[PDB]
């Protein structure tokens, strides 16, 4: 009579379909998803230091638009800019706005040290009706609007050296007056000019007399520029009119900091990977949530799903 | 599939085997039973965990990068920024697709291999006492009670004990 | 006596050599080519909308050089620029020519809407001998050359808002006069200036008195600039001389459009993939025809040939 | 090559077999013949078509990109544009080279596998009625006419019918 | 590992075999010896040299590229330059990691395959004159002196010469 | 009695650990390193033509700072810039310094042809105390400092066509005077301007009166620009003051040339692959020495080591 001995393998009633080199649909006993495709919808406030811009762009917090006064000297791993943001100080533009935004974002601090410039031969602290601070005509906190002193305006020539061990970052500007009603009123002459230089660099700017289309009822503009001054180097400001002057310098650091555009709310939770849609887990090697990420994140891919087999071929009974 | 055991000479899997991936079924004087083989099951499982350890929880930190969405038309520089990112995503998407297709082919083949090795090991063990019926089953040409079947599963089966009985059964008329 | 049963496999008299992981030359029974290496030499006019520039660059068709009059308001999936092209209107340059070319190419339309600007205080429609249209001194169709009115030229100040739901694209320019024979003749004063601004942006330009080396016998130049005006925003043109003004705006769209440099002829055929050498088929995953492509195309690689085995190893008899 | 059948224990291929990839040759009382095996042939073919379906007709649409040829010297920005494109082409060229080398190794191995599986299946079928001569051929120790050979090819061969005849031939002196 | 010979049914390697990768050990009337098999050794070696020829000495020339270190803060354009280079390095680093992991899995499997093929070839050669003991060794059921052992290693062993002697030893009581 | 025949494989007492798809630590009999991780520390002077900049930047050798006089007309495959370099002629800046540096580096030659410009109406060959050549006040060898002739300075208008078959490269500049002590002394009037144009291009520059922070005791600056003139085209220099003029043109070539920042010494040896750390061998496909390379080099990867198995699994006795 004897016996029979049969070798065999398991199978399951609920198999999953995977792709292979030779077959786009093979059923295996089990698989796991390699593409992360969902967020909880909130940016977790840990373990990265988050700075919610709220109504303020990075640039507005930098210049010191009064509604951004709470941002003075703050640091961030990630600054979050909201779509609801708006400026509410003097109208301005920044040639190469994107680069200034980027280099501040990456520096990851708004640390500002005040400096005593020898401003004699002008009226400091010019203000306006479009930049309301504490219910009183004001200006950008980090800028110093310079106007005349008694129907006159001589050739300025102020110097300030960098004896520190970090790059100093100087933000400064030009006023472009709406007509000749504010070219003979705050500067006392027909023409103006500004020259901000160093040992290695020189930037010069011409004020522009002309009307602009109103932005919150003001038809004049400021134009914002910047200058980096290294250790051992010096800043010079030659000016014959129109100077929007620095009150000091920002410290520029290097590290892991950045900026992200998102309307997702900030949650009280812990997640290493942030996208504009919210935090996502990072167990999986790939993700299709957003090409924009910050932190230890899965890599962005075009696919919705990629199933890795974790069992043998399923051959049901 | 490449070794020919799973979805080949073994007609199908056993839904009733829930405590292992590979194993044995027998019919003898004392009835019909099933036991899982732990070593072959654990071999397949370790290899798949090896693949998992390479892919799960292994991410890369990135911080400040380039912008990837734009609200204004700008031309040259924006074209390059978009192109760099689109290039990168296509290369990673390619890597992910190929990875899964290759790993999956290999997982299917290694699991088939483990079945085949257990079958082969068992065949050698039986020496002249059994014949391969071609469907993963051996006809054993001697009385082989539960302890005897257990001895084969446990690698303690002594083929000399039964050889005279089996040769006589095998080469009859 | 018995019998003999032999298991075996096929072989062929004409094998092909392929590469493998362990051997750079193994013969298999059959293979297929994965690199596309030939074109028919013609750009198929289907299924993409082709616009042959012929004698015109995109920029000449945009500005409206008389020989490009047939291009007014046309659209394209792919604009083809020919090496034989040349300008035959007023000599000009475009700072960042490449960016303007790119953004128009990508927009994929020359749709132009005329607009009524309040030009009083100047003579409109200036012409010249270098821009012959219909056998008569003319100018760029989309530009309006503005000169004096009776030995005088006051401060212009024209406004035009964008109430539409698309970006408006404004093309405008400066004239740079050859000497003082055309600085006191068309503008009636020593000096000039142009300021084209919006709510968010401002561009200002100084005319330049000076002789240039002749290009089709003319030693003056125009310089071309552009301005994008979004929905809700406004365009302002302050000018005290020298303005080459828009007659209206171009619509800017987004989609699949582009531009390609090629001398290949346009054929009456259907092909998804276009290169500068002509259309190519797209059955194969790779191609070594051209790194420049448009449409559903194989990916460019450095190799001439890559043979994928489609049969077993060939072991001849 | 990895299984050892094609370009291994099978000395060479058959140019005379034009209706299949794998098959049988026999010598018996009624002559010497050849028949193709459709199932193994179709198994190999399906797998290769699977690879083809992944690679043929699967292209990506691209539209406006960056410029890739230049008539003027410009420096920094042009360097970056050229570098991005050269980087991309080298990565794709690498992908194409590796793909072909791996797929080709695997095609050679899977086809060898299909030969090996057919051989193995046939060996089990014959039980104690034949012996492996080591060159892909079996010596069958019984009269096996055309219908009998056909029964082996068709999977209907009943080994018990011939077993007494074969054992007697096998274990003679 | 995928064939089951090396680190499977062969318990371990032989440190005393210094003139080949694969070979034979025997015990017979004349003593206990060892000889390397050159053909299987050379098969494995050629395949690994094939991989080496693809990877060693095959570099790419590059000349003027982009800058990759910077002494000044600049923003947008510098971000893109750094991003392009970081993107590229991650893709190549990925390629190198995957290459080594795959080639290494395949080297281990091909070498196991060569052991398995030699074992299989030797088993067929012995026909009915020996049995597989399950540990890579055959019990040979006939007097097999040094010349006889040499005949098996050299592929000149004539199994008919010993078959009567061996069958008689194999099927005793 | 019979015999026993055992099949087997080798093993070694000194195995090496490798990674695989299924196991991060498997011991094999032998392996080889795929990542090159060491340099000898010297840049081999063969087989690429090396030009050690020593105290000179490429730009200083180009402009012709006296200490760089030995570099005139030299060629290179690779120009090596040293961290110890410094300028010792007139203080200057180059807007888009990086692009000029790059295009000269890539051209791979300093070949300079002198040209006879019709300079009448000015004093040529201006010198200074900050650019000492052969113990005598001098200037940049390839520039020609143009000042007045007898309390006067008329409108210059010099032309020079390119009849050659290569691009000509013209280097030129503006002087920015420290005060009005050197605006009425070398140019004889209140104001100045420079316009360097061609058939296709025009660049114009305004001199800037103002003091800068001293760099080797000089508070004036030059600003350096460049112009490429193709075959069939012409160069024009209109100038009313302040011109730092070319003495001729550089030939611009194309080929394999570049530039590298390194302090590694130059050795008398032969190596195809150069990094800033020194030459490295190129047997291996990958390297972790430096992302900056020149020549036939292994590809840069993040890993320190990658071991490729060259033998079977080691299973010791
Ligand atoms: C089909 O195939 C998959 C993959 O092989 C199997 O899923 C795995 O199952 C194991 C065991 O159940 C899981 O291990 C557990 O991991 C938990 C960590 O959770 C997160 O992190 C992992 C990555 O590390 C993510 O993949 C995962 O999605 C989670 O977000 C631990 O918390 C668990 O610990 C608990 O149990 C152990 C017992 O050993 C205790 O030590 C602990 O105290 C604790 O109680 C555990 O280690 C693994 O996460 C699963 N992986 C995946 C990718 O899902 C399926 O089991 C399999 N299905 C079948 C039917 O076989
Ligand atoms: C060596 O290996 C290759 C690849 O395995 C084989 O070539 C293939 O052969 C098949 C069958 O002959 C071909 O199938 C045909 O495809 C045609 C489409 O043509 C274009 O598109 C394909 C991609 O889809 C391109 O690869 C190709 O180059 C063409 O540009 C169809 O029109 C055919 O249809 C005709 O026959 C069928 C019969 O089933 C009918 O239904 C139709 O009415 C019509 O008459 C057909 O489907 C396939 O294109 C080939 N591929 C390649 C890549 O070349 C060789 O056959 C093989 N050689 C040997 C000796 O075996
Ligand atoms: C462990 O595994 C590795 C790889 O399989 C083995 O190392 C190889 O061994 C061979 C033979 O000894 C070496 O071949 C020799 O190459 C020399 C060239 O040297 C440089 O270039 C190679 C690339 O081509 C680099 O990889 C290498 O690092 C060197 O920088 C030749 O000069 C040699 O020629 C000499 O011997 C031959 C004999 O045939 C004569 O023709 C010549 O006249 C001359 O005397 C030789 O060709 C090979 O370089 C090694 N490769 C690597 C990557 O190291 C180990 O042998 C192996 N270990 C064990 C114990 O097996
Ligand atoms: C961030 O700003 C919002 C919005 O307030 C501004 O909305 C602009 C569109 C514009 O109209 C501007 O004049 C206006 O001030 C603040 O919410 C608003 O706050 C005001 C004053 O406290 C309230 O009257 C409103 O209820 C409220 N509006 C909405 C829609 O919520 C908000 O206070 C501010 N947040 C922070 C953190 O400063
Ligand atoms: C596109 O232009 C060509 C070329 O015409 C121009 O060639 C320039 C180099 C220059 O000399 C310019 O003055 C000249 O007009 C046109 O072909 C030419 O057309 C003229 C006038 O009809 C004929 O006399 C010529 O035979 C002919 N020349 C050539 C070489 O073909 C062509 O008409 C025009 N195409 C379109 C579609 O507008
Ligand atoms: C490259 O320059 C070095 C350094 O010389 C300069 O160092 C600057 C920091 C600055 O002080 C400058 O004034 C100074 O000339 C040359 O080496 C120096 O040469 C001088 C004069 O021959 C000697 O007195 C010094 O011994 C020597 N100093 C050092 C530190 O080595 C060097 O000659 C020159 N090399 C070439 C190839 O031109
Ligand atoms: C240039 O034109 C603009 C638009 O007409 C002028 O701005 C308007 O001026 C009126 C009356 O002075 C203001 O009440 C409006 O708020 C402005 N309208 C718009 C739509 O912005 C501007 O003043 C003109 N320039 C000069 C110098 O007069
Ligand atoms: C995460 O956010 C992105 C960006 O908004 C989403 O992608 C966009 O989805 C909208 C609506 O489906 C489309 O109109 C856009 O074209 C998409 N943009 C891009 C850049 O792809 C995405 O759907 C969100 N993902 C999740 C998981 O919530
Ligand atoms: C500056 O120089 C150019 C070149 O000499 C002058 O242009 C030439 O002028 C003559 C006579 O007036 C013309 O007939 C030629 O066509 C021009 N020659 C070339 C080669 O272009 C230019 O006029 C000069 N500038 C001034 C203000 O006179
Ligand atoms: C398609 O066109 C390209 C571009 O002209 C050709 O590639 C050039 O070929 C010429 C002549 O052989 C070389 O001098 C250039 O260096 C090549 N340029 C580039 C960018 O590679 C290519 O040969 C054409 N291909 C086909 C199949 O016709
Ligand atoms: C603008 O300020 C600078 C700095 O005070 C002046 O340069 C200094 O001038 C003194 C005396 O004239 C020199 O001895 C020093 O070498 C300079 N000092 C520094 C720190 O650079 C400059 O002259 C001023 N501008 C004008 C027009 O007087
Ligand atoms: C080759 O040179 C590079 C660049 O200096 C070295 O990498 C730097 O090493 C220093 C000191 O360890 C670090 O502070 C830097 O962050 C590194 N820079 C970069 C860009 O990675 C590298 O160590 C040298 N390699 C060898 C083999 O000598
Ligand atoms: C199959 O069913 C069980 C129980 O319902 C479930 O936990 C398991 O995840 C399922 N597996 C797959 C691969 O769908
Ligand atoms: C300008 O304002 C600041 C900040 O309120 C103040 O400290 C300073 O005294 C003011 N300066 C002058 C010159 O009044
Ligand atoms: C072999 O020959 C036939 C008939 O001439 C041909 O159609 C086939 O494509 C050839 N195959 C290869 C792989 O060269
Ligand atoms: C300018 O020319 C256009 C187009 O021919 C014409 O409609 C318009 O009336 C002209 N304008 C004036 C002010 O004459
Ligand atoms: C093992 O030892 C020998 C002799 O000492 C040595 O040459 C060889 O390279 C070593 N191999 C490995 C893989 O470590
Ligand atoms: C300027 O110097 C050069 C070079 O020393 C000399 O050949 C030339 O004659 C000088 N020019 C004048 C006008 O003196």
């Amino acid at each position: 009579p004897g016996a029979t001995l049969c070798l065999g393998h398991h199978a399951v009633p609920n198999g999953t379909i995977v792709k292979t080199i030779t077959n786009d649909q093979i059923e295996v006993t089990n698989a796991t998803e390699l593409v992360q495709s969902s967020s909880t919808g909130e940016i977790c406030d840990s373990p990265h230091q988050i700075l919610d811009g709220e109504n303020c762009t990075l640039i507005d917090a930098l210049l010191g638009d009064p509604q951004c006064d709470g941002f003075q000297n703050k640091k961030w791993d990630l600054f979050v800019e909201r779509s609801k943001a708006y400026s509410n100080c003097y109208p301005y533009d920044v040639p190469d706005y994107a680069s200034l935004r980027s280099l501040v974002a990456s520096s990851g601090t708004l640390e500002f040290n005040n400096e005593s410039f020898n401003w004699t031969g002008v009226t400091q602290n010019g203000t306006s009706s479009a930049c309301i601070r504490r219910s009183n005509n004001s200006f950008f906190s980090r800028l110093n609007w310079l106007t005349h002193l008694k129907f006159k305006y001589p050739a300025l020539n102020v110097t300030m050296p960098n004896n520190e061990k970090f790059d100093k970052l100087y933000i400064w500007g030009v006023h472009h007056p709406v007509t000749d009603n504010d070219q003979i009123f705050p500067y006392a002459q027909a023409s103006g000019r500004i020259t901000v230089s160093t040992k290695r660099s020189q930037q010069t700017v011409i004020p522009n007399i002309g009307s602009r289309p109103r932005v919150r009822n003001i038809p004049s503009r400021i134009s914002i520029y910047w200058t980096i001054v290294k250790p051992g180097d010096i800043l010079l400001i030659n000016s014959t009119g129109n100077l929007i002057a620095p009150r000091g310098y920002f410290k520029i650091r290097s590290g892991k900091s950045s900026i992200m555009r998102s309307d997702a709310p900030i949650g009280k939770c812990n997640s290493e990977c942030i996208t504009p849609n919210g935090s996502i887990p990072n167990d999986k090697p790939f993700q299709n949530v957003n090409r924009i990420t910050y932190g230890a994140c899965p890599r962005y891919v075009k696919q919705n799903t990629l199933k890795l087999a974790t069992g043998m071929r399923n051959v049901p009974e | 599939g490449i070794f020919g055991a799973i979805a080949g000479f073994i007609e199908n899997g056993w839904e009733g085997m829930v405590d292992g991936w590979y194993g044995f079924r027998h019919q003898n004087s004392e009835g019909i039973g099933q036991a899982a083989d732990l070593k072959s099951t654990q071999a397949a499982i370790d290899q798949i965990n090896g693949k998992l350890n390479r892919l799960i929880g292994k991410t890369n930190e990135k911080f400040h990068q380039i912008e990837k969405e734009f609200s204004e038309v700008e031309g040259r520089i924006q074209d390059l920024e978009k192109y760099v990112e689109d290039t990168k995503i296509d290369l990673w998407s390619y890597n992910a697709e190929l990875l899964v297709a290759l790993e999956n082919q290999h997982t299917i083949d290694l699991t088939d291999s483990e079945m085949n090795k257990l079958f082969e090991k068992t065949k050698k063990q039986l020496r002249e006492n059994a014949e391969d019926m071609g469907n993963g089953c051996f006809k054993i040409y001697h009385k082989c009670d539960n302890a005897c079947i257990g001895s084969i599963r446990n690698g303690t089966y002594d083929h000399d004990v039964y050889r005279d009985e089996a040769l006589n059964n095998r080469f009859q008329i």
